[PDB]
């Protein structure tokens, strides 16, 4: 992806209100939009990110995506999504904090 | 110098049974029939018979491989039912319909030979 | 001819456990020949089962629980489809999607990506075929089939 | 998160389980995962 | 009740891409009273459709009037009152797929539900108050009846 | 391509050039690195020895 | 006697003077299973009724494909 | 190499797997005492497959580096996969 | 009262104990019996299990509802409406446990017992299934040794398949 995708995609939003509202539930909404320790987090998650990406570019300086890799986090995702029955239309109480941790 | 005897499929060894009842443990009121030196004719014939059978949930049946001698007919009833009893009036209705069939057909060679 | 080799030739070389090769990290057994040509026609969109044939077919499914699915089709009769009897073949709640060879090339961005028309989109959801063909691509030796994620 | 811990542990059992064993003869292995597609192929 | 969604709707084209196989068809149809869409792959070889038809279809969580819920197990002896009685052709099928427009910021509008009946394949789609009782993975009854 | 000059866009994307590339009969690695307009990062030989 | 295979806790393969010799130092109302000298088909349940007095009850063995084997139904 | 720091996988290998159940199996069919409850089962494989679910089998897995020191480990301190 | 009853085997090897019991469907997680005996808990006759779960209500409201669980390690000293409120039990195997129990057969299969009330059957993926358990109609739920997140899926699953029995059977009863 291009860097504003990249951005777009990849940088976790604890601006807009209303979006969030839409993700995740109230209690954690509070908490991204209010706590600074949390967001700093979620920076330096992104930084690393975006540091990664420049040496996965390194690695593959043609655009080759394709690579073979253990474990299969998409199915496993969906696996998850199927085995406790996740309704992606309604927001979700996971802390983003805990995903990064 | 491998080949079965051709009476192999339809004599009984001896101390081999006719027919074996099991219970099938899955699911309530279903049993398992194995019978042994039959094939197609006589499992077809009860299997179809069984589906006439408004108390009869399931009834199917194979022939687990075919240089084996062996059917497998598995038959499920409502509870106020039974399998065995499935079976047996399965058998019961088939004969009937058979010794009907022999009379008529003997009334209609009868009919032909005459004119 | 002892216990120690044939304990070795159970744990490491039976057939099943030599199912995905490590030369190209894919199976190396699928299906073939008639049984690949029927399955391909047996899940068509429009294939249909009475309750006899239904029966029958399940007496050949040796993992089977016991319990005839709703048919799919309730009235005017009861139908079954060959869909609903491969989905009771696929074992737990596997997550696979694949595309039938003569899936269109312009079908997925168009409207009807998620409704086929042709039926070339195969997706198994929670270990049952909610749409497509079953062919070499999914059944086949190829990387992400069905039987390789069934391993 | 109920999801996303089980998803953590499921990464972690499959990647453990993808390591390689102590013993293994990789080098025939090697040899065959080679040999074997070089007898699918012609001379010309 | 245990019913999802109820309507009328007129056949307006059958297969338009052309006929992909034998006993199924593919109908496009429009309802009248909440003016949704419907995409319905039908069995024709036992129940017949023409162009311009009209029927009333019946999206329902049970068969039962009493609210019941099913196992999802063939109960071909069970004689309790059925609202299948009242239609003629029914199927039973599962959703699979909402889809809806919309935003990071804003709630749906518009709404498509899709159903599959064995592989038949369903597309409901409208507005998304109509569609609130469809949820992914749910089993659901499709009833539908010709009416003249 | 596999012989394309792929670059990263300033927008960061990659993209790929399409330019002359030069095929040859023999093996003079060496000297052609040297001679002027020649990529010396690229240029490379199919003769694993030289 | 006859050594047996029984992988329970209360079971020891013991004659009746070693049994009470373990069992004088533990609690009342425990237990201890040992091989029966009636034969290969019984077998012995001794419990402390009370401080220095011990029962022993015969437990007869049917169903068995082994004498050292715990019998089907006892 | 003191097993205080044994640095080799805590996972038993395949090939660990495969010859400590044949291993076994021969003692049990040569008459070892069993470590299970047998209850009705004879043979002597499914007798050692038993034992290692049971986390009971009565042998040390001696591994070798590739440096000359080797690590002892009890067949129940290795986590046993398949 | 209408809290439902759960009714655990007896015997000290089943994977599911009186103290287990409640960590396991209170937790939703596994712990050894042994883990609990190092940590030397204190068993006790009655037991009480809080499980929070989400209410289903009109316009997509949830409240956490937290409905206590009555679990029973000896189930002889219970009143025969307390016998009429118990819902589940788990089989540890042999029969002989069930045996002094109302609404079982003279012969002593307890068929009639489990068609009445639902029973689950926990062990080890690896451990054979013990045959007299898969004659009778029971559930089973496996749980890997190893893997310690394979136990809140399969929780999960005895209670929703606790619950839909349970709503489809007995509603009056604070399932």
């Amino acid at each position: 992806p291009s860097n504003k995708a990249f951005e777009k995609k990849f940088r976790f939003d604890y601006t807009n209100e209303r979006a969030l509202r839409r993700t995740l539930q109230e209690d954690l909404v509070k908490d991204v939009l209010s706590n600074a320790h949390i967001q700093n987090e979620l920076e330096r998650e992104f930084e690393r990110m975006r540091e990664d990406r420049e040496v996965l570019r390194v690695i593959f300086p043609t655009g080759d995506s394709k690579v073979v890799l253990p474990c299969n986090l998409l199915r496993m995702i969906w696996n998850a999504q199927k085995i406790f029955h996740i309704n992606p239309r309604l927001p979700s109480d996971l802390h983003p904090i805990k995903v990064v941790e | 110098m491998n080949a079965p005897p051709a009476f192999e499929s339809f004599l009984l060894f001896e101390g081999e049974k006719k027919i074996t009842i099991n219970k099938d443990t899955k699911v309530p009121n279903a049993c398992l029939f194995t019978i042994n030196k039959e094939d197609h004719t006589l499992g077809n014939i009860i299997k179809s018979q069984l589906l006439k059978d408004p108390q009869v949930l399931f009834a199917g049946y194979k022939v687990p491989h075919p240089l084996e001698h062996k059917i497998i007919i598995r038959v499920q009833t409502t509870p106020d039912y039974s399998p065995q009893e499935a079976f047996t009036n399965a058998i019961t209705d088939l004969i009937s319909e058979l010794s009907l069939l022999e009379e008529r057909f003997r009334v209609a060679i009868k009919d032909k030979q005459e004119g | 001819q002892s216990l120690e080799t044939r304990a070795e030739i159970q744990e490491l070389a039976m057939v099943p456990r030599m199912i995905v090769t490590p030369q190209s990290n894919r199976p190396v057994m699928g299906i073939v020949q008639d049984t690949l040509t029927a399955v391909r026609k047996f899940t068509k969109r429009d294939v249909f089962l009475e309750r006899g044939e239904v029966m029958n077919l399940l007496m050949f499914l040796s993992t089977w629980d016991g319990k005839v699915p709703q048919p799919a089709i309730l009235k005017p009769r009861p139908l079954w489809t060959g869909k609903q009897i491969f989905s009771l073949i696929i074992p737990g709640h596997i997550n696979c999607i694949r595309t039938h060879s003569t899936h269109p090339d312009d079908e997925d961005s168009g409207p009807y990506k998620h409704i086929s028309p042709g039926d070339t989109k195969v997706v198994v959801e929670n270990g049952e075929l909610i749409m497509g063909i079953l062919c070499k691509k999914s059944l086949g030796t190829s990387a992400g089939s069905l039987v390789h994620i069934s391993y | 998160g109920e999801a996303f811990d089980w998803l953590l542990g499921e990464i972690e059992s499959k990647f453990n389980q993808a390591i390689a064993h102590p013993g293994e003869m990789v080098g025939a292995l090697a040899a065959q995962s080679l040999g074997e597609p070089a007898t699918q192929m012609t001379l010309n | 009740a245990g019913i999802l969604f109820e309507d009328i709707f007129d056949v307006k084209d059958i297969d338009p891409e052309g006929k992909k196989f034998d006993r199924v068809s593919r109908l496009h149809c429009e309802s009248e009273s909440f003016k949704m869409d419907l995409i319905l792959d039908v069995n024709i070889q036992i129940y017949p459709v023409d162009l311009g038809d009209k029927f009333r279809l019946v999206i329902a969580s049970t068969l039962y009037e009493d609210g019941t819920l099913d196992d999802g197990e063939y109960n071909p002896t069970d004689d309790r009152p059925s609202r299948a009685d009242q239609f003629e052709y029914v199927m039973y099928g599962k959703v699979y797929r909402i889809e809806g427009d919309e935003t990071s910021t804003e709630a749906a509008t518009r709404l498509s539900a899709y159903v599959s009946y064995g592989g038949l394949l369903m597309r409901l789609q409208g507005d998304a108050n109509n569609l609130h009782g469809f949820e992914v993975d749910s089993r659901v009854y499709l009833l539908m009846k010709k009416l003249a | 391509d596999n012989k394309k000059k792929i670059i990263i866009t300033e927008d960061g994307e990659f993209k790929a050039l399409q330019e002359w590339i030069l095929e040859t009969d023999g093996v003079s690695l060496m000297r052609v690195l040297s001679e002027k307009d020649v990529d010396p990062v690229r240029t490379t030989s199919n003769d694993i020895v030289e | 006697y006859i050594k047996r295979v029984i992988a329970h806790p209360s079971f020891h393969n013991i004659n009746f003077k070693q049994a009470e010799k373990m069992m004088e130092t533990m609690d009342q109302g425990d237990v201890i299973i040992r091989p029966s000298s009636k034969g290969e088909n019984h077998l012995t349940v001794t419990w402390k009724v009370s401080d220095g007095i011990y029962q022993h009850v015969d437990v007869r063995e049917e169903g068995k494909e082994n004498a050292f084997s715990l019998g089907a139904t006892l | 190499q003191a097993n205080q720091k044994r640095i080799t996988t805590p996972y038993m290998t395949k090939y660990e797997r495969a010859r400590v159940l044949g291993t076994r199996a021969l003692q049990i069919a040569m008459c070892a005492p069993v470590m299970v409850e047998l209850e009705g089962e004879t043979d002597p494989l499914l007798i050692a497959m038993k034992e290692l679910k049971a986390r009971k089998i009565p042998i040390i897995i001696r591994r070798y580096l590739p440096d000359g020191s080797y690590e002892d480990w009890g067949v129940d301190e290795l986590i046993i996969s398949d | 009262s209408r809290t439902p009853i759960i009714i655990i085997p007896a015997a000290t090897t089943s994977l599911i104990t009186m103290l287990n019991a409640k960590d396991l469907l209170q937790d939703l997680k596994f712990v050894p019996s042994d883990e609990k005996k190092k940590q030397g808990c204190q068993r006790e006759n009655e037991t009480l299990i809080q499980r929070r779960k989400d209410q289903m209500q009109p316009g997509g409201t949830a409240i956490s509802v937290t409905v206590p669980y009555r679990v029973v390690d000896q189930p002889l000293k219970l009143m025969p409406q307390d016998w009429d409120r118990v819902v589940a039990v788990f089989v540890q195997g042999p029969a002989w446990q069930f045996k002094g129990w109302p609404w079982l057969l003279p012969d002593g299969s307890p068929v009639d017992i489990f068609a009445k009330i639902k029973a689950f059957h926990l062990k080890y993926d690896e451990v054979r299934l013990d045959p007299n358990v898969q004659k009778w109609d029971v559930t089973v739920l496996e749980l890997s040794y190893h893997k310690r997140h394979l136990d809140r899926p399969v929780f999960l699953r005895f209670w929703e398949t606790l619950d839909r029995y349970m709503v489809k059977h007995k509603s009056h009863l604070r399932f």
